[PDB]
């Protein structure tokens, strides 16, 4: 059933206790994290096999 | 609790896993803050069950 990525974030929010509203004004802050932190992975998996 | 929804014409509440589509109200809805923050906001009525209950 298809529904818009920031609403399913939103109710993976509120899913661990954390109000829907925190999401969608947080948005971008949120968005920014996650990109940033995809990156990390991407770089340390190209810097090290271990 | 819920999602809101629309089919062109009226917006309403519904629970997530089966269609059972409600007014939306004071009761249904929680406020956080002005307009102006939220991506994808939309303008709607939301009722209030006690402004007749003053006016009766
Ligand atoms: C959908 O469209 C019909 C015709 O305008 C209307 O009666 C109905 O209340 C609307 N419901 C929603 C969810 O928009
Ligand atoms: C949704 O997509 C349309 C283009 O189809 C765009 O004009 C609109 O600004 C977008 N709205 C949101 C809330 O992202
Ligand atoms: C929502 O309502 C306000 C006040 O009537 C108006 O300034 C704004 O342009 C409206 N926005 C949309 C998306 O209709």
């Amino acid at each position: 059933l298809q529904i818009p990525f920031a609403m399913q974030m939103a109710y993976r929010f509120n899913g661990i206790g954390v109000t829907q509203n925190v999401l969608y004004e947080n948005q971008k802050l949120i968005a920014n994290q996650f990109n940033s932190a995809i990156g990390k992975i991407q770089d340390s998996l190209s810097s090290t096999a271990s | 609790e819920g999602v809101f929804v629309s089919n062109g014409t009226h917006w309403f509440v519904t629970q997530r896993n089966f269609y059972e589509p409600q007014i939306i109200t004071t009761h249904n809805t929680f406020v956080s803050g002005n307009c102006d923050v939220v991506i994808g906001i939309v303008n709607n009525t939301v009722y209030d069950p006690l402004q007749p209950e003053l006016d009766s």
